RNA sequence: UAAGGUGAUAUGAACCGUUAUAACCGGCGAUUUCCGAAUGGGGAAACCCAGUGUGUUUCGACACACUAUCAUUAACUGAAUCCAUAGGUUAAUGAGGCGAACCGGGGGAACUGAAACAUCUAAGUACCCCGAGGAAAAGAAAUCAACCGAGAUUCCCCCAGUAGCGGCGAGCGAACGGGGAGCAGCCCAGAGCCUGAAUCAGUGUGUGUGUUAGUGGAAGCGUCUGGAAAGGCGCGCGAUACAGGGUGACAGCCCCGUACACAAAAAUGCACAUGCUGUGAGCUCGAUGAGUAGGGCGGGACACGUGGUAUCCUGUCUGAAUAUGGGGGGACCAUCCUCCAAGGCUAAAUACUCCUGACUGACCGAUAGUGAACCAGUACCGUGAGGGAAAGGCGAAAAGAAC
RNA sequence: AGGACCGAACCGACUAAUGUUGAAAAAUUAGCGGAUGACUUGUGGCUGGGGGUGAAAGGCCAAUCAAACCGGGAGAUAGCU
RNA sequence: CGAAGGUGUGCUGUGAGGCAUGCUGGAGGUAUCAGAAGUGCGAAUGCUGACAUAAGUAACGAUAAAGCGGGUGAAAAGCCCGCUCGCCGGAAGACCAAGGGUUCCUGUCCAACGUUAAUCGGGGCAGGGUGAGUCGACCCCUAAGGCGAGGCCGAAAGGCGUAGUCGAUGGGAAACAGGUUAAUAUUCCUGUACUUGGUGUUACUGCGAAGGGGGGACGGAGAAGGCUAUGUUGGCCGGGCG
RNA sequence: UACGGUGCUGAAGCAACAAAUGCCCUGCUUCCAGGAAAAGCCUCUAAGCAUCAGGUAACAUCAAAUCGUACCCCAAACCG
């Protein structure tokens, strides 16, 4: 059994795409954020807990951060993971 | 705030963590939206987080 | 290495001089032979790489003070 | 024609990494001199 | 341990505005302080559309060197300099003319 | 300590605080991901894979602790082989790696000079390796001296480029003695008598003096030029403060400071004093470091290159005396003088600065001074070890040019 | 069956031309030799400098080889310019 | 009420030089007599930076090739759309490993990069995009080889090596077809499967390795026979009567 | 219809012949130069476990984590 304070940190923010929309809208997927160090069991966990809905599965993926060029001083974005969480049939979320 | 938390146990400590850290974590999806204008709020329940940790670790184990 | 386990003999540098005075490095190694001396006292054989000189101070001094050096000096026999 | 840099990360990480430095004293030496220096990126590691 | 505080009527000791009163608007980290209505200049405000500027030739005032403004002493009429001295256990400042207290 | 803050480019937004848990500084704590001695096993560094035990479980699984190797000590166990030993398993303690220079030790060149070069020099230098400390090493005469005496070790100035050594070439180069800095003497090879008696080390408490934040800290106005006065011209005042920095041009009196006088809840350094623990002091008798000193052979260090070469160390072969004895006094012998090796410890004078604070310069001022005044061991070059730049100033204030 | 024959991929470079501040610090075009073998190639490893490796040219050892490269002795020495 | 520096002019000494001053500059300079030097530059195929020269010359990178109409724009031979032409087609097409690390797609901009123009780009800025029980890595297993508890050897550093433990380029379990995004698809969706491990009920009963055996498990060349991917032709279906 | 594409419906969907360097083939024939290792997998028992643990068959349920997945890949993106 996962934490609960684990839990309360595996969510950082909702990804808001053309993707993320069509991918809820057609799937019932929803495209969070979540912290590089999950797993597909703590992210499934945490939103079965915090947002009372049914999970499906969950796809993870992790994005490189972009090269970047502030000025002339070159720099990297921070890398962080996306996870592809699939709502059960009849499930609603905001 | 140290000083009046100091006056509680344990259980009551982590219970409050417990609150804290869900407050942490619904400032922190309110803030991910444009919704969240006190940005202020943020820094403010992490430093509290912070503040009752040191004080269970204070507490328990010494 | 060629160290005697006894007294602590070991290879030294040195030259070998010509008869035209030329000095060229060379090293002396110790006459290291390794033996088994019988412990009488703990009735066994103990096998020790020793040099010539070292056979002379087991003979002189007796197995048993050697052997009391040895474990003093923490070397293993 | 082949020029002379033909580029491998697994021949790179183990000819000139951290690891095959810190193997020997000699790569250990190279580390500490180039601490000394003050190298950003001490070893051909990414 | 600063002699010049927010609240402190101060008059201009040297600079182009040297004689003139005003009150200290707020002290900058850098030494420096804002006194109201006194160093003006004139700032050409380019127009940004965000927020609903129109952009224009305000007037503002700039910063000023504590070094170039003295506390006014209303009684004397004059500038003064400021010292520190403890009552009731309560470091508080005073003229250093007349050696009065600085409410 | 405080009326101002939320570090910088770097504004903006949302806020905190104004008489005291806003912020800032300091003491002691708490947390301290992963890699790295890396230490649970592995590895292409910042990644992969576990085992045991104790808890939870909404039975899906989670959290915490331990598990590297070696040395020493203790316990258990245990072959060939009877006892035993080797080996194995636990537990406790310690070590490992990094760092600029100094120190001791184990190895150790060549370019060069000799107008070539091999002896010799460069030189026990460069470099590699091991070990330790704030210093290290050495250290209390088997030392010099010369028939008079001195009195541990270390460093500085003379002696002295002397006496010597040397293809007697190039070069190397003392010591005796004198003047100084600093000064300290003890213990084990063994017993009795009085019993804890000097001293040292560890751990507390107390005092003094610092260190890590700080507090108070004097005395100037008018007028002229000027964008602006600290400048010119008058008249004052402070000074145990006219060191320095900043302020619209050059400020003792505008600000931060300086001279001076104060200050620690907490931690810590150094002198003391004292409590506790370990350790012994003094007297009498006894003992005086054996494969050792010396020798044959081959080297090395002494200024000394085997020379007539004393002295010290030993790779190899031998080998005493032992207080009625032995070493040294530059081959060697006699006389005489001086000392007691083959066992240890020891502060100060001495060497150096990765780092911290204060001060100083007939030291540099952007092709100079560190390679680097500037986001520099960076960009770039190279597989890699490694090499390695260029690049500072608007203005007093952005008032950085609305239209 | 064959270190057999003709001839593509693949490996190599015999002749000529061009290019020689080149498209290229050795290549392009037209021809040419081997093309089931002593062949050729991908991935990883091993052999280190007076050393390696060489069907042997003192060839090759990161565009550098009758002794690689980097740091140090080092501002070697230079009766020479 | 204008310092050093910079640039002209006049005067002066035998000379290195000196003095005064117009303009620019905007804050330091320094008599005399002494003192110390990183003390005077044209040369070193000297070092660094700047700028000429050849010269608006050579060149603009396969002789596979371009022509036109419309669109955007300040401007189109090069960008977009349309009709022709040409080139590769055992590649000059398509998918990977190695290597690179956002160069992928969309909006926007032409200062610098593209050997020309540029609205275009692998260029600048911002946003988006990489979804796995079955693909690959991780994992179990070893070759060459590396490290190596104890161990042997070596002045020290260290060399070799046993038990072990790494090391793929080889051995080991399982997924296909269709559709969809501007950018992903054997990963998403639909339809149909398969594999290996725990647990839990029922039925049956000798289980157990660090050991033994089998298997994995292996060379070069050559010759048919059966197939398939795939292609041609006929039939069928839809369209056509130039 | 934003001229980019999107939505709805949908006939035939067979046969013969040729044929690989791909598959049967890790085969067959033949030759000398005589052609990896270990694990997964099947089986056998030693200590031990004795009606326990375990094993194999069916069913149900749970799990399969982590990292890569864009783009070039005979090239304008790799090595020059």
């Amino acid at each position: 059994m996962i934490r609960e304070e684990r839990l309360l940190k595996v969510l950082r923010a909702p990804h808001v795409s053309e993707k993320a929309s069509t991918a809820m809208e057609k799937s019932n997927t929803i495209v969070l954020k979540v912290a590089k160090d999950a797993t597909k069991a703590e992210i499934k966990a945490a939103v079965q807990k915090l947002f009372e809905v049914e999970v499906e599965v969950v796809n993870t993926l992790v994005v490189k951060g972009k090269v970047k060029r502030h000025g002339q001083r070159i720099g990297r974005r921070s890398d962080w993971k996306k996870a592809y969480v699939t709502l059960k049939e009849g499930q609603n979320l905001d | 705030k140290a000083k009046e938390l100091r006056e509680k146990s344990v259980e009551e400590l982590n219970t409050e963590l417990l609150n804290l850290l869900r407050e942490q974590f619904n400032l922190r999806m309110q803030a991910a939206s444009g919704q969240l204008q006190q940005s202020h709020l943020l820094k403010q329940v992490r430093r509290d987080v912070a503040r009752v940790k040191t004080l269970l670790n204070e507490k328990a184990g010494a | 290495s060629r160290v005697c386990q006894v007294t602590g003999k070991r290879p030294v540098t040195g030259n070998n001089r010509s008869h035209a005075l030329n000095a060229t490095k060379r090293r002396f190694l110790p006459n290291l032979h390794s033996h088994r001396f019988w412990v009488e006292s703990e009735k066994r054989f103990v096998t020790l790489r020793v040099s010539a000189k070292g056979m002379r101070v087991i003979d002189k001094k007796g197995i048993d003070t050697v052997l009391a050096e040895l474990r003093a000096r923490g070397e293993k026999y | 024609m082949k020029r002379t840099f033909q580029p491998s990360v697994l021949k790179r990480n183990r000819s000139h990494g951290f690891r095959a430095r810190m193997a020997t004293k000699n790569g250990r030496q190279v580390l500490a001199r180039r601490r000394a220096k003050g190298r950003a990126r001490l070893t051909v590691s990414k | 341990a600063a002699k010049i505080r927010r609240d402190d009527e101060v008059i201009v000791l040297t600079g182009k505005d040297k004689g003139k009163r005003g009150k200290v608007k707020n002290v900058l980290s850098s030494g420096k302080v804002i006194v109201e209505g006194i160093n003006l200049v004139k700032k050409h405000q380019k127009p940004v559309p965000a927020l609903n500027q129109p952009g224009g030739i305000v007037e503002k005032e700039a910063a000023i060197q504590v070094s170039n403004v003295a506390i006014f002493n209303a009684a004397t009429g004059k500038a003064d300099r400021v010292g520190f001295r403890f009552e009731d256990g309560k470091k508080v400042r005073f003229f250093k003319s007349n050696s009065e207290t600085i409410k």
